[PDB]
């Protein structure tokens, strides 16, 4: 078949295309990316008939499914389809805009060569009742307050089109373009940062002019007024449109003034606060729609100054001496600017430029150019030298770092950075017995072998040994190879003696110690496991229990001063399919049987509908502190980020407001996922959050899509994976879009963006020399004076009983109880499969 | 004269007019830290022998006169990893009193005897013009 | 310069234990005489320190690199330590050289004659002078 | 489509699903793969619905398919059906248990929805009358014989649960079981290995006790009776248990006694034998069938003394201070220990753990604690440090060896170690017309190059230059280059002067010559090839002929003392499709004509049934020392273990028994893909054979797959590549499970878990060194004295006739003939395609 690339990925577009076409058929109402795959894949198939035209098939495309065939969100979700295809003519784009543009559709021709039979309307149900959307405070902005203004009249004396962007130095226009070339001398177009006013040839416009800030100095152009804007600049600027012929003619009338802050005044321009929000992302005091759960998060504090802000394309702000600054030391540039971003992070909801060097974030704030701009700190220039990723509109977060994950196989990774995950911790060596129980790489060797193994990957590493050791001899080895904690688990044994041996070794080496305890209670009791803890701080692994220890009261340790506590994901949160999946899955496990007394007593007494609902509870109390995967052994690598969330969302519902938004609930929770497991592990210097000084790994989101699908992995600064469309197409969004790794996770860049993280005993010795890695190998610390208050918004610390029969789980004196949720968020909308 | 001053004693510099006093002995009389033949750094009786062998001691500086900022003092030294790893009364737990886990003589542990000497930090010059480099040499 | 191009012995430069005797004790120091003697033009093995009473720290040692062991009675040469390093040497196929107890403290010839077992083992400057049971360590 | 990789890989399992569906609507008898895939499929559809609940679909999916619609292995083969999907309330695993659960399954409900027309019961085949089933002795097994006893009441006077596994130290329990701790101790439950009493609250057992071996010292639980077993430590045991409040109460009159081998003694306990081999595998004596052919393997040996059988698990053996080793010197912990193992190997067929240490093969025999069990030496101590691949119930075997490689194109590796092959021995620059024919990597440069190029595959590679020289000029060079063997090939001239000049270099060199000889009888007969041999060790390829050698008669070789032959498996074994099938890949590999009189000749005289039904019985008599693939250039790289097991399973059936079981043809079979391939090659001592002192290069099989699909690769002691399901899932095990790349094959692993092979003379000018190889570099050696004799279990030395005429051949005196199998296992059983 000679199949090129693009002709096998289209095959799998195809397979999607159909598997939805058997679903319509089914009358069923399509998702987003049942939607998209459906179209492009008739899009192509009427390419391949040879019968239509591109004109022609971005009509047909709105045309093929209706409001009816699809879930509510999927109009709001799916903005367009593109795809290729080869036409007669050769490969040609097709853009079908707004593809349910009706409310029927067209069944017989969405199904139309399938061969499968076109069901009736009355097949389908009926619709009901918009998944990131903002809602913008009502009214209006002035743009550019405070600044000396001119209106002057302008005319096209040339043959052909004029246009001019909104930041462009207003004396250096084309020759052509005739007026008072000393008024407009200092002069920028008082318009809507990145937009352009159009002269076509002979017209004559009336246009708002506004001073440039910052340092005024002008840059560019036609070199006219190279130089500071004073009156002996101003004098040669003008000498310099005389000589060489550039358009001038006086207006001594010219109304002349200041952009002032009150109603009616000539020279300022407004722009409609809805429109502000489209253009530039929302700004203080709007709102944002996680996804499609019921959170809100509202813009606490904006840095941009109205008017400046920093976009980039075609006649945009960020130009030469423009927005991007001419002039500045060059070893200031920034590396990379994120543009107009919502910051959501543990520490604000905020609006922000975000500039990163060296792999770090360096600031924070309003960036761009300060020869022209007001409000520029010398941390934030936007050079010659800087690439721009355009957040107007989007969330960026932290990389969510997952820290209990069983390294069973190398695929666990790709799915954990695709879904927003850059640092893993935890334990293994690959589908061994021992790592698919534990989160142990046991020996040196293996910790060798795993840090070698994964020094290509754009994330961040950590591997843990195994704890379970009444005497150090073997863990002082362990560590000194490069673990950088101890898991002590059950399956090798967590007693007493066990518990001990391990925390003081810990103490030793500044490393944290997670546990997995003796659900069997064969030597104790959970306070008996408490008791051997002495009062050292140890993080205790999914703590609510149902993936381990004490039956069936392990989660009284979220009440304990120095246990830092983690939840995994699959118990969260308590939904109806829930307990029954996990009786299952232990009886898999535990390799049990549904027909013996006593099998089933085991897993009743480990499965318990009463802890999981406190869970959610304490979850939401900040009683629990963190959310991690337990990835394949047990829980779930794409789905830290979704399920907490989904835990956010639910108790949103059931429970009182925390502290006319949602922002409280939103930095709690985000905080379990990013900040506290960095601090837990002794690496939140490095990542965690997004604060200046720590690695730029940083995660795009559309606010339509947060908590699912991110955009894009930025990784040390550099883009490591995202969404990416046809690589033959003219662009990239295109069909299939997929998540795929991008040059950051090539050749030698995964090693250059990322952190091998050890303890400081194995650094000590230069195991990264020892071991070859490219990787960056840092020591964790700052581990073994944490208590429960040490958790960023999660530090709460209840009293809790838990009755041995009913399970029931009492905090403070209150009964814990929460409801059996039937659906959740981010899922139904979002997923193939 | 066998294991060098102890608490009280005082020591010339050079053939200066400085005299050290030692400020603090960590020894327990009887049980110095000495290496040779017939001595007390030997298999089972002042070399440890069964202790987890990650923490034997690279090397141990034997009964040592410390002078530094901070104190001047008799004291065995640690050494591992290249780092100083403790500074105390050194040698086996099983046969000794007065030996914590962090200065055990294992058989894995080196010996510089500085019985009857001063060890102080390396210098740190700051001032340094890098002409040639038999400065270096003549500074080491 | 004198016509030799292979050198076994032990050591970690001019400390008190390798002017005693050939053995470079730790792992890390291991690593260092390899790594330091890596441009200079002759073969170069070194050895450990095979004075003890428990295989524990030999292993490691011999795991770092060191391509024999040497029993030196500054270390203690004494009967369980000579067997217990042999007994390793079996495992590792390393030679196994030893300077003898001359203060017959703990057996005279015969009984360290006799800890050997049967087994290979290397005696060094076997008429004595420079080391060995007094007067007789020539039987061996 | 925003698609995440689990998307991705679900739609493929989706069209997996579809395939099997219009497979079953056509009346076909499903296979495991298909039932599986149809069933996952479904399932996920069903939960695309929304209308169903987890608990209903793991109903439902026992109800789709029924035993009519499958083929008679199904049944035993598909244990279950795991797959997760998107439900309304997000991610659930669904376990279907047993899905065949009848007769007739729901022909309408496992179509619904792919609008398949369903077909009618009478449309599938009648039902005809289990691979890998274990054949039990009948009978029992005492455990723990020979051991110190007593019979205790215990109580649990706790409020929870509290539960014992069967090596917990007695004494060390739950303070809250009251019970004679002073009898108790030194004591464990005498019961199967790694299961374990429960005792609910307020609950009195009577529990049998028996001394703990080796050593008998006790470390872990609560550290009650640290040290040994012995009068001195019970009195301080005592003391800490009066002191700590541990349960006690006296029983003055408790039974006590000896585990005695004799009848109806109350100490001890039995084992049910089926139930022994069930949970730890097979022992000696019990029979194993090798997949779905007719070959069983019976357990010579068993190093394991009954009831301390080392099993990983919560409760289970091996863990702190029991089964798992406290107080040993760390550097002698295994790194990984397979357990409870049966190895087939040329050297026996076994039961045994292997411990591994260094990438290599550290010991085999009884492992585990020296201070608890007796019989552990102490190059077996299970310790902290110590990874777990459990063994219990698979074969373990030496990693394939394939000796006739063609470098056509890099997936020929994955397809290779997917299939249990490690090492890979021919020529080849990639697919040029050279290597398509040829063995051959030709140029120095080349030679550089391919190393450098599969330098982190994580296999052992060869390389062989181009032996066809009259001249040792060139020859010198290629070995100098890294050659690790030559071959002769007649496409570039294979005469008696080439031969000659040849021979002579590997003379020298000591480096194997492979050879393909003159087809064409151009310079001389068979005869006057063997006499240009000179009585020097030749490898002559594709012995029988089919893939090239002196028409007809080049089989005579197998009569030569210093020729070691091997075949290619195309031709393995003679069956229906045989001889149609070769005739056209020759025409097609030679560029012939059907219509031209002499291409026809050249090609009858080249594929002849004769020498063919010859190769079969030459290969069973031991004739023929080797099966190798030809990879892309007229054999297949996967199918070098099968066709050497289909081979035998062909010969069983039409000949004589060869020495109640079919051990001895079993040993001389996997000799001819393990140690023959090493021996040959010059590389035994490294690789080849399950035995001390070589790489750890081991392949796991389930017996019932055994032969068809391994499920683990392990290289150099670390796992390469496995059977993997959806990385997003709760647990390994869930669709789409397919063999995928582990951490032994990402970033530097590959390198530093294999070995490339080179000439000496290449290894005495440090090549690794110049190329800049990663992968460890080691000589080949001792290949120019070997004889036939020399080929483990494959010595046989026949005078061979072949009639010019007829083609028969006759060996010994005696004509060979054999019949033609109209089929073969592992294939219809095992693949979808
Ligand atoms: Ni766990
Ligand atoms: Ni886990
Ligand atoms: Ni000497
Ligand atoms: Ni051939
Ligand atoms: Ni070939």
């Amino acid at each position: 078949m000679k199949l090129s690339p693009r002709e096998i990925e289209k095959l799998g577009l195809h397979n999607a295309g159909y598997l939805a076409q058997k679903r319509l058929a089914r009358g069923l109402r399509l998702n987003y990316t049942e939607a998209v795959a459906l179209i492009a894949t008739q899009i192509m198939e009427f390419v391949r008939d040879g019968d239509k035209t591109v004109a022609q098939l971005m009509s047909i495309g709105r045309e093929l499914l209706g409001r009816r065939q699809v879930l509510p969100a999927v109009p709001k979700l799916v903005e367009s389809v593109q795809v290729e295809a080869t036409f007669p003519d050769g490969t040609e784009l097709v853009t079908i805009h707004d593809p349910i543009a009706c409310e029927n559709g067209n069944l017989e021709l969405a199904l139309l060569g399938s061969f499968l039979p076109v069901p009736s309307l009355d097949k389908f149900t009926a619709n009901d009742e918009i998944p990131g959307e903002i809602i913008v405070v009502g009214g209006n902005l002035v743009l550019n307050d405070g600044r000396k203004a001119v209106i002057l009249k302008v005319v096209n004396n040339g043959d052909r089109p004029v246009q001019v962007g909104s930041h462009y130095h207003f004396i250096e226009l084309n020759p052509y373009l005739t007026f008072d070339r000393r008024k407009a001398y200092g002069m920028r177009l008082n318009i809507a940062a990145g937009n352009a006013s159009r002269f076509e040839p002979g017209e004559c416009k009336e246009v708002l002019l506004v001073s440039i800030g910052g340092n005024k100095v002008i840059r560019g152009g036609n070199a006219i007024a190279d130089g500071p804007v004073n009156a002996s600049n101003c004098i040669a600027a003008m000498q310099a449109v005389i000589t060489r012929g550039f358009g001038h003619v006086e207006e001594a009338n010219a109304a002349e003034g200041q952009t002032g802050e009150d109603a009616s005044c000539p020279f300022t321009t407004v722009i409609s606060r809805e429109e502000y929000a489209n253009k530039y992302g929302p700004t203080t005091g709007d709102k944002i729609r996680l996804g499609d759960t019921a959170l809100f998060a509202e813009i606490e504090k904006d840095f941009a100054i109205y008017g400046d802000e920093c976009t980039f394309g075609g006649g945009k702000v960020i130009r030469d001496g423009m927005g991007q600054s001419c002039g500045h030391p060059p070893a200031l540039s920034l590396d990379t600017v994120i543009t107009n971003a919502v910051i959501i992070d543990y520490s604000g909801i905020i609006k922000a430029d975000i500039g990163i060097k060296d792999g770090l974030i360096h600031s924070i704030g309003k960036s761009g150019n300060p020869d022209v701009m007001d409000g520029v700190f010398q941390n934030m220039t936007t050079g010659v030298n800087t690439e721009v990723i355009a957040g107007e509109g989007l969330i960026v977060t932290a990389g969510a770092i997952d820290c209990h994950v069983h390294y069973i196989c190398p695929q666990l990774v790709y799915e954990a950075v695709t879904s927003g995950i850059t640092t893993l911790v935890g334990g293994g060596t690959g589908p061994t017995a021992g790592t698919r129980a534990t989160t142990c790489t046991p020996a040196p060797i293996q910790m060798k072998l795993m840090l070698q193994s994964t020094d290509d990957l754009p994330l961040n590493f950590g591997f843990t040994g195994k704890g379970n050791c009444a005497k150090p001899d073997e863990l002082h080895e362990i560590i000194k190879a490069g673990a950088m904690g101890l898991k002590l688990h059950e399956d090798w044994g967590t007693t007493p003696a066990a518990i001990d041996s391990c925390l003081t070794i810990a103490e030793q080496y500044d490393i944290q110690v997670n546990i997995h305890t003796d659900t069997l209670n064969e030597s104790g009791f959970v306070e008996h496991t408490i008791a051997a803890f002495k009062g050292r701080t140890i993080h205790t692994y999914h703590s609510e229990g149902a993936g381990g220890g004490h039956a069936p009261d392990i989660i009284k340790v979220c009440g304990e001063k120095n246990v830092l506590p983690s939840s995994t994901n699959p118990t969260r949160p308590l939904t109806s399919n829930t307990i029954d999946e996990h009786v299952d899955m232990l009886m898999v496990c535990h390799h049990l049987d549904a027909n013996i007394a006593e099998d089933v007593a085991f897993s009743a007494s480990r499965i318990r509908e009463a802890t999981i609902a406190a869970e959610d509870i304490l979850h939401d109390m900040g009683a629990i502190s963190i959310i991690s995967s337990d990835s394949q052994a047990m829980g779930r690598i794409g789905e830290v980020i979704s399920r907490t969330w989904q835990t956010a969302d639910k108790m949103k519902s059931a429970r009182g407001p925390l502290q006319a938004n949602d922002n409280f609930r939103i930095k709690r929770y985000v905080a379990k996922y990013t900040i506290n497991p960095a601090i837990a592990n002794g690496f939140s210097q490095y990542v965690g959050s997004v604060e200046v000084g720590k690695l730029a790994d940083l995660v795009m989101w559309k606010p339509s899509f947060f908590g699912a699908k991110p955009e894009m992995v930025i990784k040390g600064g550099e883009v490591a994976y995202a969404n990416m469309g046809d690589p033959n197409a003219s662009i990239p969004t295109p069909e299939p879009v997929k998540m795929r790794p991008m040059y950051g996770a090539l050749g030698k860049a995964g090693g250059a963006l990322s952190i091998a993280f050890v303890s400081k005993a194995a650094l000590d010795q230069r195991v990264k020399v020892l071991y070859g890695l490219n990787k960056r190998v840092e020591a964790v610390s700052n581990v073994r004076k944490l208590t429960k208050l040490d958790m960023k918004l999660n530090d709460a610390l209840p009293a809790i009983t838990v009755d041995p029969d009913s399970y029931t789980v009492t905090a403070d004196g209150v009964v814990l109880t929460c409801f059996v949720a039937t659906t959740v968020p981010l899922s139904r909308n979002y997923f193939i499969f | 004269n066998k294991y060098g001053p102890t608490t009280g004693d005082k020591i010339r510099l050079g053939d200066t007019a400085l005299f050290a006093e030692i400020e603090k002995d960590f020894a327990i009389y009887g049980d110095e830290c000495t290496f040779g033949g017939g001595k007390v750094i030997r298999d089972g009786m002042g070399q440890s022998c069964g202790h987890p062998p990650a923490l034997s001691l690279d090397t141990v500086i034997t009964n040592a006169v410390i002078i530094d900022y901070s104190g001047i003092i008799k004291a065995d030294i640690g050494i591992k990893d290249g780092l100083i790893h403790s500074i105390g009364k050194s040698g086996n737990p099983d046969v000794m009193d007065g030996v914590f886990q962090n200065m055990t003589t294992g058989v894995n542990t080196e010996v510089i005897a500085g019985e009857g000497l001063i060890v102080t930090a390396g210098a740190i010059d700051c001032h340094v013009h890098y002409i040639c480099p038999q400065l270096v040499y003549e500074a080491v | 310069t004198s016509g030799i191009t292979t050198l076994v012995g032990g050591g970690t430069g001019p400390t008190a234990g390798t002017r005693a005797t050939t053995c470079t004790p730790a792992p890390i120091q291991m690593k260092l005489m390899l790594q330091s003697t890596d441009d200079l033009p002759l073969n170069f093995g070194f050895t450990g320190k095979g004075n003890c009473a428990k295989p524990d720290e030999l292993h490691e040692i011999i795991k770092a690199g060191a391509m024999g062991l040497k029993l030196h009675e500054d270390w203690g040469t004494t009967p369980a330590a000579i067997d217990s390093c042999l007994t390793i040497a079996e495992q590792y196929d390393i030679q196994v050289n030893i300077h003898t107890d001359t203060l017959n403290e703990s057996g005279f010839v015969e009984h360290t004659i006799a800890a050997f077992k049967g087994r290979t083992i290397h005696t060094y400057h076997s008429e004595g002078a420079g080391g060995g049971h007094a007067p007789d360590i020539i039987k061996v």
